[PDB]
RNA sequence: AGUAAACUGAGAGUAGAGUGCUUAGUUGAACAGGGCCCUGAAGCGCGUACACACCGCCCGUCACCCUCCUCAGAGGAGACAAGUCGUAACAUGGUAAGUGUACUGGAAAGUGCACUUGGACGAACC
RNA sequence: AUAGGUUUGGUCCUAGCCUUUCUAUUAGCUCUUAGUAAGAUUACACAUGCAAGCAUCCCCGUUCCAGUGAGUUCACCCUCUAAAUCACCAGAUCAAAAGGGACAAGCAUCAAGCACGCAGCAAUGCAGCUCAAAACGCUUAGCCUAGCCACACCCCCACGGGAAACAGCAGUGAUUAACCUUUAGCAAUAAACGAAAGUUUAACUAAGCUAUACUAACCCAGGGUUGGUCAAUUUCGUGCCAGCCACCGCGGUACACGAUUAACCCAAGUCAAUAGAAGCCGGCGUAAAGAGUGUUUUAGAUCACCCCCCAAUAAAGCUAAAACUCACCUGAGUUGUAAAAAACUCAGUUGACACAAAAUAGACUACGAAAGUGGCUUUAACAUAUCUGAACACACAAUAGCUAAGACCCAAACUGGGAUUAGAUACCCCACUAUGCUUAGCCCUAAACCUCAACAGUUAAUCAACAAAACUGCUCGCCAGAACACUACGAGCCACAGCUUAAAACUCAAAGGACCUGGCGGUGCUUCAUAUCCCUCUAGAGGAGCCUGUUCUGUAAUCGAUAAACCCCGAUCAACCUCACCACCUCUUGCUCAGCCUAUAUACCGCCAUCUUCAGCAAACCCUGAUGAAGGCUACAAAGUAAGCGCAAGUACCCACGUAAAGACGUUAGGUCAAGGUGUAGCCC
């Protein structure tokens, strides 16, 4: 079998990897942005819980640690 | 360009003749075209807006309401509703705003 | 063509084809049965066949297998009243099994031809209603009777657009 | 696939037959924002006659104009259908003749 | 091989017109043995994305216009569509091709390590 | 489905798309009558008129009928038992609230929900419950139609608030492609009321409007189509333009476009658009698909009873060959290749010496689940007496890569230099680094491919093609046109230019897999070229003048050939003529029952070049391939036979040699419309 199957997705590969090589620090700008919200999101969905749980203050000796960050 | 869409809604008929035939008396289109969108008879409704919308234009209600869904939409796209209840009213509002985009020559007479 | 050994039993002529229809007293019916044992060839062959059609012919009855738990294959009927009934099905082929739980716990055939003709009780020929109910929908159907307006009008006479003019 | 496999799978599912141009209708109500000519694709050559319209629903799509001729200006109202013009990429709707401000076409 | 070469006539056509053309004749040679880079020819094979048939096909950059998507404007895809720089792929595509990964480069792509044959190694000895 | 059209130079397979059928809405064009059936697009806003009275006052009804489909698993079954009817009760019928069960569609890129349970009389205790067999969550939908559910302007509710309510009938504005009367009577049935005669009722009945449909009639037919699928076109006009198409496609001097003639299909309709009706038992080596590997629970199956060693792996240790380095001493050179440059003064012998890599064995085919494992010794060690079993977890996963520390002989991305090149960010040469190695973590990707899943079984009636013959049973995973896409988003991850999962929008009628023929190959082997491809022999051209042809320049001033296969060629020939060219002048039924050297050699005949300095071309048969395109040979012969044409033979010249002549089918749309004729088109003062 010829192989233009496995050559169009080489040039698409190689197009990506270009085009994330060009862009790169964007897309950390935007990847960073991400998970800032992401974690900002959870800590709302952690917040409704308790607050449904009918609590005014989230329970005594937790604090949501930031399981997004690379730190 | 310097063009004017303008929709027109009027009370009657007659009114809505009347006010075309102004319009039809613009003879400054050099410095500013005038285009007439569409004429009708009745309150301004949402076609009217989307007209005036699509063609940048602005809607003169003579002796017509525009209920506040109308206007929250007008505002919401960016249209205005002009509502003159006095044809030489309009026709002052009509050449204030060509001059706007510009005064203009046109006059009624 | 359909998957598997056997694929008649997929069918529901062959799902109706079952006789066992229990009386109203079933309620469970546990067959344990052993996957390997020469003794054992009539229940596996019965579990592999009939239950389906005794399963299709008595929606409202819980069978449950059990494999290999016991030396000797055998059913349980437990019964609303509490009773239990147990059945010996090692040495008996399907079909015998299929006899023997007729027998002992199957409706008989006049029990279930006396409810199909109170099934037919109910619906009536004579009633006029639609077809998913009744033969016919309207007395117009009948022949000699008026027929239906929407294929022979009827007389002027009859119409009240014409009633009203000659009274007016 | 095994009798439980295709148990578990259930019955296939046909994804809701996606709307056309027309949004599943016959046709819309459209403002003639301008009008043009486009080349077809190769190999057939022309200058199919085309305008842009502002349908009903608030979108903004391209109508090619039937017919020997037309007089179809600005601010025009028509109605278009569906049916593409097969030489014409993206030009997927066709203005009724006779309808609104689309005369018919001329002997 | 009476060939090459040299020499000497005649004819066609014109009123006249060629160092041209056709043709008769005289003298009259040397090598003729090795090979397959190229031209080619044949046989038997191999490959083939070409079928307007390699003057083929086809990739990518760049700028040439519309549809859609993501987007604070810009990118991505597709289509349309003639160009610019190369010839990366299809023949052993002229460095076999490709997968993963890393670095590098207008651009296809190059190279490094391992892996695949979806290449071959011409299929007795030589 | 009784199928058809469509991928290609062609065949076969897979596959999407479209056609044919039947409905419904809208639109264009058109339309005679009668009966019946059905009839806002919108849970947006409403002018107006009516839609609930009855009855000796109380009571009863206005909670019904009627309406809409916003919302939406309250409809169905069982248990119990309200309200209502049975003049009172009777239990019977009917049917609420409550409790138990059943109950739509898609999305898993919604996989965790976060109290969702139990016990106890209570106190209180236990920490449980739902969920990959789809919990929780998002979006969509009135439904299962004698009818049922839900809503009644909104705030789910409706005290309260927003506000002033047609989703009752008629009707209206807005909106949409969507558009029925601002009719009559309670005569019939139903409902309310009354003891009843009776009253009321936009329920209903009878009418009004509408080809939306069915029926029937019509003594006035329109719509669409006519290249194929698919029934059916004459002449003109246009000339890749105008335009047409459902798919394939048509239009460059038209059975596909416009007009006309005719014909075909349906017919008071026709059919442009849209929507719906037909959606899984088919497959996974190469078309998409067996997921890189192994092991569960819940389960499923019947294949369960029947029935030693070699190269696995971890650890520790060791070293034979060859390197490097250092010592000797000897020499001026070494490396580098197709040839060089660059590079080093290091090179050779002998000896000492690794944390690198493991010739021969191996022509063996073993070990491991896969990746992988081939120097030696030792320790430990290679799960399951039944098979399947992870996007649902655990443990592995070559090379590359990151982190931190060591080793560094050699090799080596990048880098630098030397070449080569039009360029050379490559290929070739040299040097060197990350890296390959050891340790501890990460990373979790491969053409992880034997592209062929595990288990059990069969070789019987084969089998699209190729490949590694065809299948049966069972199970799990996976696939459903191409591309967008090893992508974006979401999610998870020690990953930060990453990996796993993974869509959609726009676009197309294909994409694709396997073959057959042809060409092509800077394609292989073998054999040849007989003035032939190279060397070899002779004579030349390429250097000078001239003759002459052509291209260019010039002119008012031809045309044709113009790579081989043009270039002293058409011409075995131009001062006038020839002459078809240019300038000027002149003639118009004209030498011709006109004329035209005007365009088209890409309409042709005619005569030719070309391979051909070939030998094949072949009708008519037969067979092989499963009866596909296609192919058809072996002489100790195996499916070919072939008429005819060509070669050959025959013939001219001086032989039987040689030179001529001859040279088929075709190739270059090869030359000639200017030998002549000739179609088409064009000019006719
Ligand atoms: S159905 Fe009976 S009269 Fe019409
Ligand atoms: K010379
Ligand atoms: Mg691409
Ligand atoms: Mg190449
Ligand atoms: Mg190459
Ligand atoms: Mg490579
Ligand atoms: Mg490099
Ligand atoms: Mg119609
Ligand atoms: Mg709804
Ligand atoms: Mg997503
Ligand atoms: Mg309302
Ligand atoms: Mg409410
Ligand atoms: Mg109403
Ligand atoms: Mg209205
Ligand atoms: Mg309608
Ligand atoms: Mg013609
Ligand atoms: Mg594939
Ligand atoms: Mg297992
Ligand atoms: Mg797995
Ligand atoms: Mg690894
Ligand atoms: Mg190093
Ligand atoms: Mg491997
Ligand atoms: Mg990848
Ligand atoms: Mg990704
Ligand atoms: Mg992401
Ligand atoms: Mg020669
Ligand atoms: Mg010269
Ligand atoms: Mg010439
Ligand atoms: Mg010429
Ligand atoms: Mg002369
Ligand atoms: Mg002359
Ligand atoms: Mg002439
Ligand atoms: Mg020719
Ligand atoms: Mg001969
Ligand atoms: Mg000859
Ligand atoms: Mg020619
Ligand atoms: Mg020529």
């Amino acid at each position: 079998k010829n192989v233009l199957k496995i050559r169009r997705r080489k040039m698409n590969h190689h197009k990506y990897r270009k085009l994330v090589k060009k862009t790169r620090f964007l897309r950390r700008k935007v990847q960073e942005g991400r998970l800032r919200r992401k974690q900002i999101k959870f800590e709302k969905d952690l917040r409704r819980i308790w607050l449904k749980a009918g609590l005014k203050e989230a329970p005594e000796g937790w604090q949501t640690p930031k399981i997004y960050l690379r730190g | 360009s310097n063009v004017l869409s303008v929709i027109i809604k009027g009370d009657v008929d007659g009114s809505v003749e009347a006010i075309l035939n102004i319009i039809d008396t613009y003879d400054a289109s050099h410095e500013c075209e005038l285009e007439l969108v569409h004429f009708g008879v009745g309150d301004v409704s949402a076609n009217d807006v989307n007209l005036a919308e699509t063609f940048d234009g602005v809607i003169y209600g003579f002796n017509v309401n525009a209920g506040n869904v109308i206007q929250q939409s007008a505002a919401k796209k960016g249209v205005k509703i002009k509502l003159h209840k006095i044809i030489y009213r309009l026709v002052e509002d009509l050449q204030e705003e060509l001059s706007s985009r510009l005064k203009t020559s046109w006059d009624p007479g | 063509p359909m998957k598997g050994r056997f694929p008649i039993r997929r069918t529901l002529q062959y799902l109706s084809q079952g006789n066992v229809v229990f009386k109203d007293s079933v309620k469970v019916m546990t067959v344990n049965y052993n996957t390997h044992g020469e003794l054992g060839e009539g229940a596996r062959k019965f579990v592999f066949f009939n239950i389906p059609q005794i399963q299709y012919k008595n929606p409202w009855v819980q069978i449950m297998m059990f494999k290999n738990m016991t030396p000797s294959p055998f059913l349980r009927f437990y019964l609303d009243s509490g009773e239990q009934v147990l059945v010996d099905v090692e040495t008996k082929s399907n079909k015998e099994i299929m006899e023997h739980i007729r027998k002992i716990l199957g409706k008989n055939e006049e029990t279930l031809r006396e409810e199909e003709e109170e099934k037919k009780q109910l619906s009536h020929p004579a009633n006029f209603g639609p077809r998913k109910y009744c033969l016919r929908e309207c007395i117009c159907e009948v022949e000699g009777q008026v027929p239906c307006p929407s294929l022979v009008p009827l007389p002027k006479e009859m119409r009240g657009k014409y009633k009203a003019a000659l009274k007016a | 696939a095994t009798l439980n496999q295709m148990h578990r799978l259930g019955p296939p599912k046909r994804p809701p037959r996606k709307l056309g141009p027309t949004e599943g209708r016959p046709q819309l109500k459209g403002v003639v924002l301008c009008t043009f000519t486009r080349k077809p694709k190769k190999p057939n050559s022309a200058n199919r006659k085309c305008c842009r319209v502002r349908l009903s629903t608030g979108r903004e799509a391209v109508c090619f104009i039937p017919g020997e001729g037309h007089t179809l200006q600005e601010h025009q109202i028509v109605l278009v259908e569906g049916g593409r013009t097969q030489d014409l990429p993206g030009v997927k709707l066709t203005v009724v003749r006779g309808k609104y401000d689309c005369g018919h076409v001329q002997k």
